[PDB]
């Protein structure tokens, strides 16, 4: 039951450990996981924000969604050309889709994503230049053997897996309290049904649409309030409280499949052989590291 | 039988099997900072630790110099012994003395 | 993790928030814990009172110049714990 | 590679909860008392210092396990399938 | 290593080129050759018909958005061969 | 007062350059008994 | 008496002398990708060695 409709899904604020201000923060973009299994250095990134979809949720390339940490905590939309991925230098954005990115990146010890004009977020991830064969190279040469390797697909409609999705739980806003003169109240935004479950003197659960006096809460530290109409799905990140019902409401695709392909690997200098009795002396030339494997053609 | 940080740490009958079994040394820890994250620590995958020191495969370390192929698993062109052949030549090739 | 808000061109000494009330720290033992602003995360526009545990405005907020939110860290001793405040500026 | 996916915390505010032993792979679950969570929007529990968090963790195959996987085989005795060429009476005969 | 050209605001399905005819590869064994575009070099504006081996237009080509040319790669198995095609877009 | 990546020199410039550069071997510094690229979410909160 | 990958693999009586003689281990290879390049592989310079 894989769904490709993103109108039923909202982005989420993710708590990540290294923001731009060198401290953990809640960010609209949060790196959940990074996979580097392709043989061309392309990395796939799971980000708390969606990509290639507009605020409503329709397929709109070059505009992306994010849940903002401003006063109006709702989904906002922004241009995709002001987003950067980098490890040590900037990364070439190979592809994007909802919750997912794919990019060529230089070697480095960290992977970070930022929304320029900044909201950068960084995770530890050791990525290096990778082989395909038995000879080391920076880039494949014009003369080679064209061996079979596996690279991430740049087409977004393929599926390398699936992510389960769940309904979002309570969020318990702080801006819904009116502690004043020893008595507390609720701030409903524009008459919405922001509910409350809180323990002035005992467990009292209700739903208010207007500003409401509380029976026994003296301070505001022992009573909370949150929105109720939240029927937009969310990824099961460890940065949100699960609801009482935490079943798999839907499943989203994991794009950028590890598709097999051909890719060229170099051919080293052909060694010269000098023949001496029961043995050969091979004279070896290799600018880059190159594997030599010998085996006897017998029992041992 | 599984060991953390060793090959076969996570096993299943198939790739898409529901009955996944693993014994990775995973421990949950108390959240020190007042947030909603799940702090956990876990032993490194034994798959990567096996790829680190897998040694050389059977395509390079094999007696009698014959090459290993997969789908199906086989060792082609091996040269070690002798085959007894009992061959019945048809009489159309046998000619009068 | 404390999301606070301020308006545009707010005066000096105006209310930004109450750190100790929202974090549940006891007010009458704030001075014994060494309640201090973290020197790494210091904002010149805002200060906090050590005695009352209240974050307020030091310098008049210029929306054009600072931009995009402010970040301020606090720390306490015995036990040792830091906390983070993110402050939005309206337009 | 395992994915070691971590589900969302199960937080309730001063009620003691425990988690049932799920049959999912490498299921490790723990309960933490005295938590008082903060995600964006302030405190998540009204109740002061007796709230309980539930941390859950289990493993799962990585999305790239369709290619990057190792299969364990037990190998019994082998049999040969040899191809012969027989050139009796200058008549070529290829067989297996 | 092949050079093709397209006009501006071409519709879906319009002809761009014949990869197999230009490279000399026979059409009738393209299925046995494992003809396919390389998963790395893919563009959202141009695709290929694999049975005929004909590279054509999928999405309407936005001259402002894409810019500066389009690069594509195709590959075949037994023998293992890789080929490259560059497409100019006019204004 | 500036936060800088690891390097073997320090350069200060006035863009639009009249730059100046000196030798200064700066390295990524630690606080405890664990190498870390950046401080993690879960920790011990030692005094530094 | 030139040998590849060692000192004196290229020799002349002067820098501007036309009679330059050398025996570096150079080989020409069949081009794989269907272009007009010349794939060659040569022993390393014994001067730099
Ligand atoms: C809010 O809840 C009340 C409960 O009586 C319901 O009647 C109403 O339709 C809800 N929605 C509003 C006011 O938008
Ligand atoms: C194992 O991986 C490490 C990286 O942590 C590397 O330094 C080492 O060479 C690898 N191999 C062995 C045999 O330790
Ligand atoms: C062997 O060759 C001869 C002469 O070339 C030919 O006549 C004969 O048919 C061949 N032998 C057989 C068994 O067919």
């Amino acid at each position: 039951s894989i769904t490709d409709d993103f109108t039923l899904t909202s982005p989420y604020l993710g708590f990540c450990p290294y923001c731009r201000h060198s401290a953990p923060c809640f960010s609209p973009i949060k790196i959940e996981n990074v996979w580097d299994e392709s043989d061309d250095g392309s990395i796939r990134i799971q980000v708390s924000a969606q990509f290639g979809y507009n605020q409503a949720g329709t397929a709109d390339v070059t505009k992306f969604r994010y849940m903002s940490y401003d006063h109006d905590h709702d989904i906002k939309e922004d241009s995709m050309e002001k987003l950067a991925i980098s490890t040590s230098g900037p990364c070439r954005r190979l592809g994007h889709k909802g919750y997912f990115l794919l990019a060529q990146c230089p070697p480095g010890d960290s992977v970070t994503v930022s929304i320029t004009s900044e909201n950068s977020c960084t995770v530890e991830k050791k990525i290096r230049r990778k082989f395909v064969g038995r000879e080391e190279y920076l880039f494949p040469p014009v003369h080679g053997k064209l061996v079979k390797c596996h690279v991430y697909d740049h087409l977004k409609e393929t599926s390398a897996g699936y992510i389960t999705m769940h309904r979002p739980g309570p969020h318990a806003y702080k801006s819904y309290l009116e502690e004043a003169s020893g008595e507390v109240y609720i701030k409903p935004p524009s008459g919405k049904n922001v509910t409350y479950e809180c323990k002035c003197g005992d467990y009292s659960t209700g739903i208010v649409s207007t500003r409401t006096k509380m029976n026994g809460c003296t301070k505001a530290k022992q009573c909370i309030a949150y929105k109720r109409d939240q029927t937009k799905w969310v990824f099961n990140s460890p940065d949100l409280i699960r609801h009482t019902d935490h079943s798999v409401q839907g499943k989203l695709h994991i794009p950028f499949r590890l598709t097999p392909t051909v890719c060229p690997v170099p051919l080293a200098h052909t060694p010269t052989v000098t023949k001496w009795f029961k043995g050969i002396t091979l004279h070896l030339t290799a600018t880059r590291p190159t594997l030599l494997t010998t085996r006897k053609l017998g029992l041992r | 039988a599984m060991n953390p940080g060793a090959f076969g740490d996570i096993q299943a009958s198939s790739l898409d099997a529901t009955d996944i079994v693993a014994r990775t040394d995973i421990r949950l820890l108390k959240p020190s900072v007042k947030n909603i994250h799940v702090p956990y620590t876990q032993a490194v995958s034994g798959y990567e630790m096996w790829k680190n020191n897998s040694g050389r495969p059977l395509q390079e370390t094999a007696p009698f110099g014959c090459k290993i192929e997969v789908e199906p698993l086989r060792a082609t062109n091996c040269a070690y012994g002798h085959i007894p052949i009992s061959i019945d030549i048809p009489d159309a090739a046998f000619v009068r003395s | 993790q404390l999301h606070y808000t301020v308006q545009e061109e707010q005066e000096h000494g105006t209310f930004v928030g109450n750190i100790a009330e929202d974090l549940g720290l006891d007010i009458t033992k704030l001075s014994a814990r060494g309640f201090q602003t973290v020197p790494n995360s210091r904002t010149p526009y805002l200060d906090l009172n050590l005695e009352t545990g209240v974050l307020y405005v030091n310098e008049k907020i210029d929306r054009e110049q600072i931009c995009c939110v402010l970040h301020l860290e606090v720390f306490l001793e015995n036990p040792l714990e830091l906390f983070q405040v993110e402050i939005e500026v309206l337009d | 590679k395992f994915h070691t996916v971590v589900p969302s915390p199960q937080v309730k505010c001063c009620g003691s909860l425990e988690c049932k032993a799920s049959s999912k792979a490498d299921y490790t679950c723990r309960v933490f008392g005295g938590v008082y969570p903060f995600m964006w929007g302030g405190a998540q529990c009204f109740c002061d210092s007796e709230n309980t968090q539930l941390s859950e963790a289990y493993v799962e195959f990585a999305p790239d396990c369709t290619i990057d996987h190792a299969v364990a085989l037990k190998v019994h005795t082998a049999a040969l399938k040899v191809g012969l060429r027989i050139v009796y009476g200058n008549t070529t005969a290829r067989l297996d």
